[PDB]
């Protein structure tokens, strides 16, 4: 049981911007971590596998870090597809895994 | 910067054989003294390379081979010899450098009815070329006969499962191996 | 085009502190190759100088491996990728450290690629890419080293003053 | 690359239903599987997870023994039965992939086990209506 946390309520950035995700988790997980963005009424999709390598079909303005406890998410230049909501999920093990609570970016 | 044994010799869960894992590490200050000198490791024996001069010597890359095996079933992982793991899973050469550990782990792995996450290969065509491992399950037909992929008679999926449990003995609990080599 | 100048010298190789030096060097009064981004011949060394980044190599594909040294607005890359880039297999050795008149000196000797930038240019870094390297181009004028007899005065701080072909 | 999911409908509380997922383009029987869900908006919730062959099912906290997870793998096909029902279980299921392995550019031939390419929804309702 690994509860994580995002905690960042709801992000107001105007399009062009470098904005930046945090997700927090309570223990060390430390190399097993995601990333999905989910387009309202469209299905997920992966972004980030294992903390920092990206997916097939991903652009390089999506760059991920962390290690252990803290990881971290970084979106530089937006367009108008990238507002969605964002979740991260840990599986350092293989009993339950939790996915984050998800936070939003918005339009300023 | 001492590079990361801590995260392979600690990890939270390890590959099952049949898709064993590996890392690389490069440009980093290793030593080996705090590896082998611990009692935990119920194995340490190597080639060509003597435990006591291992950290006084540099190599260009250095690997990481970890999995879990059978705790009787550990006699395999060594050069010339012959079996289920050393012939279908995971095959070493005869001219082998760096070394290997394994320390019994029951009270990680193994859990109560079973733990069948580790899988084993059974069947094949021909021996594995030493450091190759294969992932691909098409079944495999007993004989002549096919079988239009199906599992049946003379038709077996190639992977069957270890599932430990605790109230086993030393001869079938989970013994967690790492495999270093050497440039 | 075509220039001439007067400039070149590096500290010979070793980091002493103080001479007479048989080393690969930039003959004074040479034929420099004043450019306006062709693939340049590597030889035994280069002199570069402008007023953001290279590439080396051999065949600079996928067969052999490739020097790519990248300069951001904060940060330097230099990596050794089999590069076409359009694909990076294997992926050896990867140096992240604060970004690079500006003049560069590139040797690679012994396995050893050594760097030295701004006369008496300093020494930026080496790094043991331990490739081979003979044709280059620039991600400015361009010289080639030779292997000639030098004279240094060192001024009482190192600092490598005057020069003597 | 293609995962198509069916089965989906309305069904009373104390019911029974059974989804399924059939996927084309890929070596089906080399890949762990296993279901996401999604209530109607909040955050996706893990269920289910099956293994390389059978003989490695594992189950979520609240649905532990509600749901039967197996697979086919000569079918290229997969299924997950759901037994006695109730009514706070509304969501849009989802069958997902795991990668199995990601051989890096040098070495690292790491296991990893994230939910790459999803399909599409299938609404579940569950209501006395
Ligand atoms: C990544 O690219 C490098 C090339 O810079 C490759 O490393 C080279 O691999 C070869 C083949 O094992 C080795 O060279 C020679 O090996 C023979 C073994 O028969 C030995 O007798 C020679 O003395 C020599 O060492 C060596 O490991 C290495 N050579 C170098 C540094 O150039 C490597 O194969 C490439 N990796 C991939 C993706 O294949």
């Amino acid at each position: 049981e690994i509860v994580m946390t995002q905690s960042p309520a709801t992000l107001s950035v105007s399009p062009g911007e470098r904005a930046t995700l945090s997700c927090r988790a309570s223990q060390s997980v430390s190399r097993n971590l995601a990333w999905y963005q989910q387009r309202p009424g469209q299905a997920p999709r992966l972004l980030i596998y294992g903390a920092s390598t990206r997916a097939t079909g991903v652009a390089a303005r999506f760059t991920g870090s962390g290690f252990g406890t803290e990881f971290t998410l970084t979106i530089s230049g937006l367009q108008s597809e990238d507002f969605a909501v964002y979740y991260c999920q840990e599986y350092n093990n293989w009993p339950p895994w939790t996915f984050g609570q998800g936070t939003k970016v918005e339009i300023k | 910067n001492l590079c990361p044994f801590g995260e392979v010799f600690n990890a939270t869960r390890f590959a099952s054989v049949y898709a064993w894992n590996r890392k690389r590490i490069s440009n980093c200050v290793a030593d080996y003294s705090v590896l082998y000198n611990s009692a935990s490791f119920s194995t340490f024996k190597c080639y060509g390379v003597s435990p006591t001069k291992l950290n006084d010597l540099c190599f260009t890359n250095v690997y990481a081979d970890s999995f879990v095996i059978r705790g009787d079933e550990v006699r395999q992982i060594a050069p010339g010899q012959t079996g289920n793991i050393a012939d279908y899973n995971y095959k070493l050469p005869d001219d082998f450098t760096g070394c290997v550990i394994a320390w019994n782990s029951n009270n990680l792995d193994s859990k109560v009815g079973g733990n069948y996450n580790y899988l084993y290969r059974l069947f094949r065509k021909s021996n594995l070329k030493p450091f190759e491992r294969d992932i691909s399950t098409e079944i495999y037909q007993a004989g002549s006969t096919p079988c239009n992929g199906v599992k049946g008679f003379n038709c077996y999926f190639p992977l069957q499962s270890y599932g430990f449990q605790p109230t086993y003995g030393v001869g079938y609990q989970p013994y967690r191996v790492v495999v270093l080599s050497f440039e | 085009y075509t220039n001439s100048f007067t400039r070149g010298v590096y500290y010979p190789d070793k980091v002493f502190r103080s001479h007479s030096t048989q080393d690969l060097f930039l003959p004074f009064f040479s034929n420099v190759t004043w450019f306006h981004n062709p693939v340049l011949p590597f030889n035994d060394g280069v002199y570069f100088a402008s007023t953001r980044g290279w590439i080396f190599g051999t065949t600079l594909d996928s067969k052999t491996q490739s020097l790519l040294i990248v300069n951001n607005a904060t940060n330097v890359v230099i990596k050794v990728c089999e590069f076409q880039y359009s694909s990076a297999n294997n992926c050896t050795f990867e140096y992240v450290s604060q970004p690079f008149l500006r003049e560069f000196v590139f040797k690679n000797i012994d396995g050893y690629f050594k760097i030295y930038s701004k006369s008496a240019l300093e020494p930026l870094v080496d790094l043991p890419i331990g490739i081979n390297i003979t044709r280059f181009q620039t991600l400015y004028y361009v010289g080639y080293l030779q292997p000639r007899t030098f004279l240094l005065k060192y001024n009482e701080n190192g600092t490598i003053t005057d020069a003597v072909d | 690359v293609q995962l198509v999911e069916s089965g989906g409908g309305l069904v009373k509380p104390g019911g029974s239903l059974r989804l399924s997922c059939a996927a084309s383009g890929f070596r089906f029987s080399d890949y762990y599987m296993n279901w996401i869900r999604q209530a109607p908006g909040k955050g996706l919730e893990w269920i289910s997870y099956i293994g390389s062959g059978g003989f490695a099912t594992y189950y979520g906290d609240s649905v532990k023994g509600r749901f039967t997870v197996s697979r086919d793998d000569a079918e290229n096909s997969l299924y997950l039965q759901m037994n006695s029902l109730r009514a706070e279980d509304t969501a849009v299921y989802y069958c997902a992939r795991g990668v199995t392995s990601y051989s890096d550019n040098s070495g690292n031939y790491r296991t990893d086990d994230a939910f790459d390419i999803w399909g599409q929804g299938t609404m579940v309702t569950v209501s006395s209506a």
